[PDB]
């Protein structure tokens, strides 16, 4: 039998509370056999390949499309070729928040420099014991947590000037 | 969302055509049976470029040679595409409009000497003057290439089943038996 | 990077790693339908 | 590599690094004028001195193959690879 | 972008935590306008129609379909003409296990006799007064927390004698 659409909200609501939790993680540093076009990804997975590091999400949020005139004064955001708002949590099932958009960024060479192709999201990442800074390379890390959402994108380049934003948004089912 | 090929193919000197419809194994008996279909390895490991070459052994000269091999987009738009429509009876419409173009990564090498060659030819089913065109050549002494090429859009090639065959033409100058270092094949496109 | 300066103490680390067949499908059953079972056979160490 | 850089070929006897000492025996200069290519190790470039070197018995002497370019390349043997000639077959260790 | 599977078995293991505070519901006490025929179940619902009744989910794990010969010496449980196996939480990810059994029986005259229709289960029930039973009329519920998974079934009849065991399995993405 179905799940409901506010049961994909309350699952939403369940991932964007673990927000403290969440790291970015890139990885894939060498070539795929064909960089024009990243094979697609394989649910199966539980960390990227050739993994270069984790950084701390600075936006996990939930959001939905955005509706003029009501939303002209929320926060929008523009996201593969569309127009969405942010939702906070206790509003969620007022406006159908199904929806989760998690970003970070890398601020030049905290992470070893290079080029990166894969990009995740993990939750529940826990460092080696004192530890404290937001960026970690696999080593340094304890537990991975769960690798929840993935993608293998065209190689990005990273030096100290460059600060590495990736993001995805995403929902619990995207097929129903 | 990418667009490639990944996990059937038939080692012969035989001359054969599939009809319009015809399903996968119908080379084998049509070619009396003389030839072979590839060695398991081809499916486990040639599927991703690596360095596990599942190397092979040829017979041509008064004979030819050739490797067939399928693409039958149903085993595979049915599982990453099953919100799009593969039975209705011009359904090969969406296969090569959902497709756009293709064109192919394929990697090998020779083991014949650095300075002696051998000739392959790309062929292609179309099912308008029902032929395996001749779409690209490469020459090839011991070092590899990837033999591959762009292609164009495939409307032409689509068999009914929304699936097709292609096939490798060897030659080999007078060497009457021979080896290739085959690595791995893909072919390429995109989503959204 | 060595520094260049002093005494420079060069070595290595032998790097574990466990290696189930589950992250290594090139390790899952290819005798039939590849991880058809018989393919969690067993597990590797790895430490380059 | 060009007509004006080249490989000098000096001999030399060995030092206890097990590497070569560091004495002229016999030296020799050879531009890419002097040198013969060949896609499977066959392009027979003669290094000849100006007088001989005697070449006592029982003894590693070693070749130094002095250059400040490196588009002079070679053909080496090394450990289990297939040959170049004839790649299929692979070496000894130490092919010599 | 996507979730993956592993994100569905770990979302299972939070909705079995949650598992205490789960409820068979049971409603439509009256006719649809075609019995053999009722209408599709809609999502956006928060709970169902003419209600009857609350009983506490008697059954909460996580499950599986039963594979051969590896379950054949296991835990089965018979359930829609398909049989299943038992797994549990610090297994989940070996087993593959997504699925959530969920069930409650409803023995003869513990709620009002009469025809119901609907069937659905309920998680963060809270009752009033504080009342420790677990079966509840809408009378004694305060809050009716979340309806997660429901159904429109034909109608069927309860007496004295006939026990109303209903129940579910259920994936937190049944179809992406």
């Amino acid at each position: 039998a179905i799940a409901t659409y506010n049961s994909h909200v309350e699952l939403a609501k369940y991932l964007v509370s673990k927000a403290d939790s969440v790291y970015l993680t890139i990885g894939k540093s060498t070539p795929w056999s064909n960089e024009t076009n990243p094979p697609q990804p394989d649910e199966n997975a539980t960390v990227l390949q050739e993994v270069i590091g984790y950084k701390k999400a600075t936006k996990v949020t939930l959001v939905r499309p955005s509706k003029s005139p009501e939303d002209d004064n929320k926060n929008l955001i523009s996201y593969g070729n569309k127009s969405w708002v942010e939702v906070t949590p206790e509003n969620a099932k007022a406006e159908g928040a199904k929806w989760v958009y998690l970003e970070s960024s890398i601020v030049g060479d905290e992470l070893p420099l290079g080029t990166y192709r894969q990009v995740g999201f993990v939750m529940d990442l826990v460092a080696k014991s004192g530890i404290s800074k937001f960026n970690l390379v696999p080593s340094e890390v304890e537990s991975t947590g769960t690798l929840l959402f993935f993608d293998n994108k065209q190689f990005q380049n990273r030096s100290e000037q460059t600060t590495a934003k990736e993001r995805f948004i995403v929902e619990v089912d995207p097929n129903s | 969302f990418y667009g490639h090929i990944n996990m059937y193919g038939y080692v012969t000197s035989y001359v054969y055509n599939p009809g319009m419809t015809s399903s996968v194994n119908q080379i084998s008996a049509s070619t009396e049976g003389r030839g072979q279909e590839v060695p398991t390895d081809y499916y486990m490991y040639t599927s991703t470029k690596n360095n596990n070459t599942v190397e092979l052994s040829m017979q041509t000269t008064s004979g030819v040679s050739y490797l067939y091999n399928n693409f039958n987009f149903r085993d595979y738009m049915s599982k990453y595409r099953p919100q799009v429509d593969l039975q209705s009876d011009e359904a090969r419409r969406i296969v090569s409009d959902y497709i756009k173009e293709l064109s192919i990564d394929y990697y090998l090498s020779a083991v014949i000497p650095p300075d002696e060659s051998i000739e392959i030819k790309l062929q292609v089913y179309d099912f308008s003057i029902n032929r395996w065109l001749t779409v690209s050549i490469n020459n090839l002494s011991f070092y590899e290439k990837n033999i591959g090429s762009n292609i164009g859009y495939i409307k032409d090639y689509l068999n009914s089943e929304l699936n097709m065959f292609t096939r490798l033409e060897i030659n080999a100058g007078k060497r009457d038996s021979v080896d290739i270092k085959v690595n791995y094949l893909d072919l390429m496109f995109y989503y959204y | 990077k060595i520094t260049g300066v002093g005494k420079e103490t060069i070595g290595i680390k032998l790097t574990e790693r466990i290696v189930t067949p589950d992250e290594d499908a090139s390790l899952l059953d290819q005798t039939s339908g590849v991880p058809s079972y018989f393919s969690k056979g067993a597990d590797r160490l790895e430490e380059k | 590599g060009d007509k004006q850089s080249n490989v000098v070929i000096q001999i030399r006897g060995m030092g206890d690094q097990g590497y070569p000492n560091k004495t002229i025996y016999a030296e020799t200069v050879m531009n890419a004028d002097d040198i013969k290519v060949s896609n499977n190790a066959s392009a027979e470039t003669r290094v000849y001195f100006d007088d001989p070197m005697m070449a006592e018995g029982g003894k590693e002497y070693a070749i130094v193959i002095i250059t400040e370019n490196s588009d002079y390349t070679m053909w080496v043997g090394t450990r289990t690879k297939p040959k170049i000639d004839k790649p299929n077959e692979v070496i000894s260790g130490n092919p010599y």
